[PDB]
RNA sequence: GCGAGAGACCGAUAGCGAACAAGUACAGUGAUGGAAAGAUGAAAAGAACUUUGAAAAGAGAGUGAAAAAGUACGUGAAAUUGUUGAAAGGGAAGGGCUUGAGAUCAGACUUGGUAUUUUGCAUGCUGCGGUUUACCGGGCCAG
RNA sequence: GCCUAGACCGAGGACUGCGGUUUUUACCUAGGAUGUUGGCAUAAUGAUCUUAAGUCGCCCGUCUUGAAACACGGACCAAGGAGUCUAACGUCUAUGCGAGUGUUUGGGUGUAAAACCCGUACGCGUAAUGAAAGUGAACGAAGGUGGGGGCCCAUUAGGGUGCACCAUCGACCGAUCCUGAUGUGUUCGGAUGGAUUUGAGUAAGAGCAUAGCUGUUGGGACCCGAAAGAUGGUGAACUAUGCCUG
RNA sequence: GGCGAAAGACUAAUCGAACCAUCUAGUAGCUGGUUCCUGCCGAAGUUUCCCUCAGGAUAGCAGAAGCUCGUAUCAGUUUUAU
RNA sequence: UUGCUUAAUUGAACGUGGACAAUUGAAUGAAGAGCUUUUAGUGGGCCAUUUUUGGUAAGCAGAACUGGCGAUGCGGGAUGA
RNA sequence: AGCGUGCUACUUAUACUUCACCGUGAUUGCUGUUUUGACGCUUUCACGAGUAGGCAGGCGUGGAGGUCAGUGACGAAGCCUU
């Protein structure tokens, strides 16, 4: 067998020096807030909800309203979104003080999550009452039926 | 595809090292390689490729040699650089004071030249007092005064000659080699 | 196969520059089956010169991504800059020669879109070797 | 050794660097010097012109010792001098007294005349001498004495 | 021929034909031709005895370090074959490439570091495996 | 000029460079991927084996222009099985010494086929040429001319000196042919001067020895293979023919 | 050599020259075979001579070793002149 | 300079000395040019386009130039040197 | 879905373009930091078909000199085995 020499050297270099400095992340316009969305994915999938900010994560910040749905406030990525046409006007609803370490990983849900649930869900009851059926309409779940297109459709 | 132009994947038929396993001659090529890649001089170039010839490139250089290089106008205190063997000769009537600088030395040729008051130094002992191959002469040994060159390009008309293992009138003289036994070539 | 050697012309979709007199036409026709060849205009040279322009420094291909390494190597012919580079070829200029042999041929990718139904025929006769003379532009665009 | 031989690299390969067509056999062209004014003719009359045929006479009994005669030039001849003598006859010698070179002693039958002598006296005796080399022996102030 | 000492020789299809009851067995009228064939175990301690069988043998037992050493004897390859198990299979089979399936194998919670409690050491608390929750950071696969 | 959809890739590994913005001895998209999140570590991941599916895939070796061939060898497996050694050589290479070189036929010696030591001869080389008798290599700085690496003087260039080597014109030695001085065993000698002649020569030696590969020749000669030829012997128990006795 | 009322028959399953051993590993321009891997380069079936035509030598094609140098002056090409 | 040549002080050949410098006298190219030694295999060939001879012709026989197969896989011509 | 002709798009070779890796050839640099590998390290570019054949670098076997004060009856060698 061949031993190894003294010229092996051990020691790991340093990195060379990174070009990538990061640039913001750009959403279709067609992503506005009070925009109702499509989940694709996850447990909520097939979900009509509410978008609401865009957090500093690349995450979208979405509610159902929990009332109507089931679908708590959460995160959402944009990619696992369909951006419908219908929107609500969400300019009378806070959402300042959600952010990345609201989100923040710590069954038993907090206090505190619970009364911004109720809070938030109260503005938007508020507001989705003034279209007639948008309110039945995030309350059913969206599926492909056959004969539906996805390249032909709007959304 | 390529359409080659030139023979692919061709050394350059140069040596780019001894053949030699002698350790003391690659001390020197260590201190040419040096020398070569850094002076800009000329002649250190020279010196690292010439420790890289066969014997027989390396023809000896004899005494008689020397003093006649020694002898050109302007060169009688040139130090004379030779990489190979300085032989002896016995047919010079005198020989002058002279640096001569050699891979090897002959017993008579090192003698005559310290008889005579100069110096025999060694490759190594060049290169501290002329690292530029300063006030040199760099001399060279006949290459086609060797036997083997005799028989080289030989055929009719040629001159050269035949490999023949005995000499005399009954080893290949009489049927090309003569008018009154037919022809001759 | 003399000829096309002696344009530098030793692969399919090598492109080289060649200003034209007798002799090179004379040249260029014996080529004729095997090339197709054009009048370029500025923008093809540019295009050309810019994203496949190498240069032949010390007989190795080296990519003319500085002003620096057209400098050293035509500074005494006054080529300074990748644009000295393409208005000397673009108005065949005195030092024509030494810039274009500097330039490594252009080694060129297959036609985005193809070639005619049948490439070893005039370009005349519904092929494509021979003069085409303005048309080298758009197959320029799709080799390159 | 066998080992360093392409022998060692021919195994695996069919023909042994034989050939395919032709095919290592026996003795194609025949044995020896076979043919040599027939099929090997080419190459005797390029590489060895003057093979075939007699010259000159015959010599029936020759005795080598006969013609025993090495020759020494003029520019080897000092060398026959004692070396540890040598630089101090190069000096003193005179017409008076001049180092004598036995050259039949050292092994030499003829003195030829090739080369320089130094401008010093030498007797140098030998069993021959040629015209030149007895001239140049003689410029120089020396003698040839012919010895048996 | 007799008597010795050796070897970069061969190692039982080799080396003399013959390492053995080998110029033997055997062939040919004859002259002549001419093999194959070494190895249990340190030691036969070569299996007493019981049982089934006409017997050969088998099954128990016994000797032995070993019977995966029983003279059909060290090791015990391949061709070829039996049994068991797995799999595949419409006028061959076999191969390469690719992926699936099944089987096997591999690998970072690293010689991971941070304080922590108890189990154990010859000993006078000290090197240090042990444990789970915390925090730093790491590995791999992905968005 | 501008906007916009997708795919593949991430080599490198402190800094150094070219640019750009300069609000700045700072920053950048400018000499090659980073940031962030989740899950997993009894596993997602990877490899191999077997098998299925898709696609492609004729039996190897051989001679041959051409083989899967309706050309030849090959049922299978194990073990054996074919460029060797030697004498004499060519080229090249390594090594020692070098106008020399080679101790080893032999002698000395020995810790005994070793190692160590010794020298005369001899071999090859240092002289060639002629059939031979024989003769036998400097006009010159060992020549001139054109190149020629290196070195010297310079300061692009230029000049000087130029080994090896190349082309070329000369010189010297031997042979051949011509001329033929003083002289003489009057037939010898051969000075001197020449010649579209000729040598494997000189013209400041390069060889000798050991080893290795490759190539050559003779040897069994890479291995196996004739029909034949020769020398010396054994058979008429079969059979052919004669004889003797049934 | 024998023997043959003759077929080249018979002479120990051997006969248009027995058998045995040796010379003898007879010679073969002819057939067959010729044993590990990877890397780089890479042909010829043409010239001339040969009782040469299934073979050799020779030149060419190929490899290897290099050597002298470093753009010197070359090219399976064009142009111009002839 | 010569012994060659001219009637010659004419020429022939080779020269000393001086002048013409990178447009030093067309293009294009040049993994550089030149040189040497040594040795292998081969010395049955065949095919395609075009020229071409014999033959009624031939997957026939024989030449010229080039390119191929032999020695070569890959995509196409179903298959095929 | 035939024949003549024109057009647009599309399909895909070991070919072309960009990139990774292997090897070969050339090439850049490396000693007051050469620094226990300079037969080494390193920069850059180009290239890679192959019978006969040549050469190079390696793999394996019997035995020999030296070395590892190497392994081994607490199991050498051999043999079988996703
Ligand atoms: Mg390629
Ligand atoms: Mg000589
Ligand atoms: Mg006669
Ligand atoms: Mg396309
Ligand atoms: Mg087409
Ligand atoms: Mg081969
Ligand atoms: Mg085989
Ligand atoms: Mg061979
Ligand atoms: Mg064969
Ligand atoms: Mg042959
Ligand atoms: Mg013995
Ligand atoms: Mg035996
Ligand atoms: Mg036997
Ligand atoms: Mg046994
Ligand atoms: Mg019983
Ligand atoms: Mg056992
Ligand atoms: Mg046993
Ligand atoms: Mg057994
Ligand atoms: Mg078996
Ligand atoms: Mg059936
Ligand atoms: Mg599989
Ligand atoms: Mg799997
Ligand atoms: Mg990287
Ligand atoms: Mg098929
Ligand atoms: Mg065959
Ligand atoms: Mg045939
Ligand atoms: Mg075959
Ligand atoms: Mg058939
Ligand atoms: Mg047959
Ligand atoms: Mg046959
Ligand atoms: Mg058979
Ligand atoms: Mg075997
Ligand atoms: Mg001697
Ligand atoms: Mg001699
Ligand atoms: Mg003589
Ligand atoms: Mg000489
Ligand atoms: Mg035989
Ligand atoms: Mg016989
Ligand atoms: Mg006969
Ligand atoms: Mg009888
Ligand atoms: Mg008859
Ligand atoms: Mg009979
Ligand atoms: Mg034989
Ligand atoms: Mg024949
Ligand atoms: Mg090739
Ligand atoms: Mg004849
Ligand atoms: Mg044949
Ligand atoms: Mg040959
Ligand atoms: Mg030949
Ligand atoms: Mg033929
Ligand atoms: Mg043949
Ligand atoms: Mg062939
Ligand atoms: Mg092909
Ligand atoms: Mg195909
Ligand atoms: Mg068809
Ligand atoms: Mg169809
Ligand atoms: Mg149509
Ligand atoms: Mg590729
Ligand atoms: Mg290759
Ligand atoms: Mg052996
Ligand atoms: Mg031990």
């Amino acid at each position: 067998q061949v031993a190894p020499k003294w010229y092996q050297s051990e020691d790991v270099p340093a990195p060379k020096q990174t070009r990538k400095t990061a640039r913001p992340q750009k959403l279709r316009a067609s992503l506005v807030p009070g925009t109702v969305l499509i989940l694709l994915a996850g447990r909520f999938r097939g979900k009509r909800v509410v978008y609401l900010k865009n957090l500093e994560d690349n995450t979208l910040l979405v509610s159902g309203p929990f009332k109507v749905n089931g679908v708590p406030l959460r995160r959402v990525n944009a990619r696992y979104v369909i951006a419908t046409s219908t929107k609500v006007n969400v300019s009378g609803v806070d959402v300042s003080k959600f952010n990345v370490e609201y989100f923040a990983r710590e069954k038993e849900i907090k206090a505190e999550r619970v009364a911004d649930q109720k809070s938030v869900d109260a503005a938007l009851l508020s507001e989705i009452k003034k279209t007639p059926l948008l309110k039945q309409y995030l309350a059913a779940s969206f599926s492909l039926k056959n004969g539906d297109r996805p390249h032909l459709l709007k959304f | 595809g390529r359409d080659h132009t030139s023979k692919q994947h061709v050394r350059s038929g140069h040596r780019t090292a001894p053949k030699s396993d002698n350790v003391y001659l690659q001390l020197l090529v260590k201190l040419y390689s040096f020398l070569a890649r850094r002076t800009d001089a000329p002649f250190n170039k020279v010196i690292l490729k010439s420790l890289f010839l066969s014997k027989i490139n390396r023809p000896p250089v004899s005494v008689s040699r020397i003093s006649r290089a020694l002898k050109q106008k302007g060169a009688a205190e040139k130090t004379i650089v030779v990489v190979g063997t300085v032989t002896d000769d016995n047919r010079l009537l005198e020989f002058p004071k002279a640096t001569i600088a050699a891979l090897r030395f002959t017993a008579g040729a090192k003698d005559r030249i310290l008889k005579n008051g100069g110096e025999a130094i060694t490759l190594d002992q060049l290169a501290l007092r002329a690292p530029k191959g300063q006030n040199t002469l760099i001399v060279r040994g006949p290459r086609n005064s060797r036997e083997a060159v005799r028989h080289f390009g030989f055929g009719p008309h040629k001159g050269k000659a035949p490999r023949i293992l005995s000499k005399g009138r009954k080893f290949e003289r009489a049927r090309g080699r003569r008018r009154s036994r037919g022809f001759k070539v | 196969r003399k000829v096309l050697q002696l344009l530098r012309l030793t692969q399919i979709n090598a492109g080289v520059f060649v200003r034209l007199t007798k002799a090179t036409s004379e040249l260029i026709k014996l080529a004729e089956p095997y090339v197709a060849y054009g009048y370029p205009s500025l923008s093809t040279i540019r295009q050309l010169v810019y994203k496949r322009g190498f240069g032949k420094v010390n007989k190795q291909r080296i990519a003319l991504s500085d002003n620096a390494i057209i400098e050293a190597n035509l500074g005494k012919f006054n080529i300074l800059s990748i644009e000295d580079l393409i208005h000397e070829i673009y108005t065949v200029g005195p030092n024509f020669k030494q810039v274009s042999n500097f330039l490594w041929p252009f080694k060129l990718s297959n036609p985005n879109g193809g070639f005619r139904a049948r490439k070893f025929q005039h370009f005349i006769q519904g092929g494509d070797t021979g003069n085409r003379e303005q048309f080298i532009n758009a197959l320029v665009k799709q080799m390159n | 050794p066998t080992r360093l031989t392409k022998t060692r690299k021919h195994r695996g390969n069919v023909s042994a660097g034989k050939g395919r067509i032709g095919k290592h056999r026996k003795h194609p062209g025949g044995r020896g010097k076979a043919g040599g004014q027939h099929h090997h003719r080419t190459n005797l009359d390029k590489y060895h012109p003057g093979y075939f045929g007699k010259v000159g006479m015959r010599y029936f009994h020759k005795q080598q010792n006969h013609f025993w005669r090495p020759e020494i030039n003029l520019d080897k001849l000092w060398t026959l001098v004692d070396s540890e003598k040598k630089d101090e006859y190069l000096s003193k010698s005179s017409a008076s007294a001049a180092p004598v070179i036995d050259t039949l002693a050292h092994g030499y039958g003829k003195v030829l005349g090739k080369g320089r002598l130094p401008e010093v006296p030498v007797i140098v005796k030998a069993r021959f001498v040629s015209k030149l080399a007895e001239e140049k022996i003689r410029a120089v102030g020396g003698v040839v004495e012919l010895v048996a």
